[PDB]
RNA sequence: GAUGUCGGCUCAUCACAUCCUGGGGCUGAAGCCGGUCCCAAGGGUAUGGCUGUUCGCCAUUUAAAGUGGUACGCGAGCUGG
RNA sequence: GGAGGUUGGCUUAGAAGCAGCCACCCUUUAAAGAAAGCGUAAUAGCUCACUAGUCGAGUCGGCCUGCGCGGAAGAUGUAAC
């Protein structure tokens, strides 16, 4: 994970998913795009 | 389009002990699925069978389409059987079943016995393959998923439990 | 198995042995070198041999591997257009002198004008397309 | 010894003749050492020539107390002076010849050494 | 028409923005080590040399020698440098 | 299938569509950017851009706007209805 309170895209293959009412990232390409809050 | 609309199109044995809140399937190669449906829902009796909510919100629109899918499973389950191919990758590496006794040896220091629930019944072709038969996806997957938790893969070897998904990670360097 | 054109293979025509041309280019491709100079044996005398030639290959798996019939390379052999050997340090904007229309003849005399081409102006529109490559521009 | 600064000379024959307790190792503060244990000395009294210099920081265990060593009975073996064994940064001895007894409560795998080398 | 001011001793209690131990994600993480960030307050959390000192600088340890609040805790409990 | 030249250049086994500075044109073709992009940073592969079938009704984005959601950690006891 990577806590912010911007999270955003990073490549073609990040979809934003609101699990559990926070937004997290997770990236099926790259561990290094997932992140957890914003 | 949605998966509420197209229809199930049982195939040739299958009973339907529908009491309208509980449905039933009965078939050959295994029996006795049944699921509790949430009450907004319409089923119709036919050859084949429909689904339709009632109260048009942003939940049984939903609701709707997972009991679809729901009962879709337990059709192909008497009638496909299902299975998970998981392969073992690494020296000193083997899979030995005993009839419901499912031991591995994974380079720990003492072994692991994993015991299989009831309904499951799992086989090795090989030293380094598992077979995990059964009637329903998310027994299956529960079973499969908790063996291969013992040992997960490495992106420096792979030496690691692994199913068929050729899409593991790498790095080297 | 391996169905992508492109592939990057630039080694001898009639000798595919010299590596450092492109050194270890088709092992992950699945087949190795050695076995490609049949191949190149097939196409000699007109791809520009003595050099490491460039070509188009279609990696199969059944011991045949063809390769597109163009007679004369226009990756190599446009160095030759302007009267180079080394190219510049930076493509169609730094400069030694480039290229025109005029000296874009006695390349294309031979260009197979169906198999690369459909007819022959358009194959000399291939190496307008070509000569943009390696500090050259096509002006006339 | 069995606390810091005890004043305790050295059962050797390269080394110095009295030293001095600064620091008892092993836990967080062990108050005591006993027969068997690795203190830490400064050297306070050297003869005219031997191997050590005056005021080093060197290493040692423990061999003679007055305070005693108790075994399993109500048997316990109790000297009238204080002796300290020196040792390398590796835990062997510098010094050849032991003067006087030591206890065989002592002898485990690392410490085979000094027990051979003395007159029990 | 009086609320006795710094450091030490004795005895403590809460916070978590965690020093140690417990569970994990990523790594330019081979292994041993680490770096960084989420979860966690249950129990722990050094003896000395020099100075009025807290602080500090040293010597030697240790699993680790945490940061703050409580009249910068505590003189109808002690000391008085 | 995913391009015809083609290793597109000095470069470097590899700089080629994926060192650096860059070329970005022209064409076999129903189709193709000398390339978006990870892939062995790199050679594949598989995609993207593209077109054929297959599928047989909606789909995609931006603007204004009402109420909400993260950002949000402290010391005696819930303790900013
Ligand atoms: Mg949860
Ligand atoms: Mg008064
Ligand atoms: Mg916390
Ligand atoms: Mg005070
Ligand atoms: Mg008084
Ligand atoms: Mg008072
Ligand atoms: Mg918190």
């Amino acid at each position: 994970m990577k806590v912010r309170a911007s999270v955003k895209k990073l490549c073609r293959n990040c979809k934003i998913i609101r699990r559990d009412g926070i937004v997290r990232v997770i990236c099926s390409a790259e561990p290094r795009h997932k992140q957890r809050q914003g | 389009s949605r998966v509420a609309k197209n229809p199930v199109k049982l195939p040739a044995g299958v009973e339907i002990k529908l009491a309208g809140q509980q449905l039933s399937i009965k078939g050959a190669k295994g029996a006795l699925e049944l699921k509790v449906h949430p009450s907004v829902e319409v089923i119709q009796d036919s050859g084949e069978l429909r689904f339709a909510a009632r109260n048009g919100d942003q939940q049984t629109r939903a609701m709707a389409g997972t009991t679809r899918a729901l009962v879709n499973n337990m059709v192909v389950g008497v009638s496909q059987g299902f299975e998970r191919k998981l392969q073992l990758v690494g020296v000193g590496y083997k899979a030995q079943a005993k009839g419901q006794v499912l031991s591995l040896s994974l380079g720990f220091s003492h072994p692991v016995d994993y015991e299989l629930p009831a309904g499951i019944v799992a086989e090795t072709p090989s030293q380094t393959d598992i077979l995990i038969k059964g009637i329903d996806k998310q027994l299956v997957g529960q079973v499969a998923a908790e063996i291969r938790d013992f040992r997960p893969p490495e992106p420096y070897k792979g030496k690691g439990v692994r199913y068929a998904d050729e899409v593991v990670r790498r790095k080297e360097a | 198995k391996k169905i992508q054109a492109y592939i990057k293979l630039q080694v001898k025509a009639g000798q595919a042995n010299p590596s450092p041309p492109v050194g270890p280019a088709l092992g992950q491709h699945g087949v190795n070198i050695m076995e490609f100079c049949k191949a190149f044996n097939a196409k000699t005398q007109g791809q520009e041999p003595g050099l490491p030639t460039p070509v188009i290959i279609t990696v199969y798996s059944d011991r045949s591997f063809t390769f597109e019939t163009k007679s004369t390379p226009a990756a190599v052999l446009l160095k030759k257009a302007a009267g180079i050997t080394s190219g510049s340090a930076r493509p169609n904007s730094q400069k030694v002198g480039t290229v025109t229309r005029a000296q874009l003849e006695e390349i294309a005399k031979t260009k197979q004008a169906d198999l690369t081409a459909a007819d022959l102006d358009a194959a000399v529109r291939t190496i307008a397309g070509s000569a943009r490559s390696m500090g050259l521009n096509v002006e006339g | 010894m069995i606390q810091t600064q005890s004043m305790l000379d050295v059962a050797d024959n390269s080394g110095a003749r009295r030293v001095m307790c600064i620091k008892v190792l092993g836990g967080s503060h062990r108050r005591y050492a006993g027969i068997g244990d690795i203190i830490k000395v400064t050297v306070k009294e050297a003869i005219p020539r031997g191997k050590v210099k005056k005021g080093q920081v060197m290493t040692a265990v423990v061999v003679r107390t007055k305070h005693g060593v108790r075994r399993t009975d109500g048997s316990i073996i109790r000297f009238d002076g204080n002796a300290a064994v020196l040792l390398n940064n590796k835990q062997e001895p510098i010094g050849t010849r032991i003067f006087g007894p030591v206890t065989r409560e002592l002898r485990t795998e690392k410490f085979m050494k000094i027990v051979s080398l003395a007159p029990e």
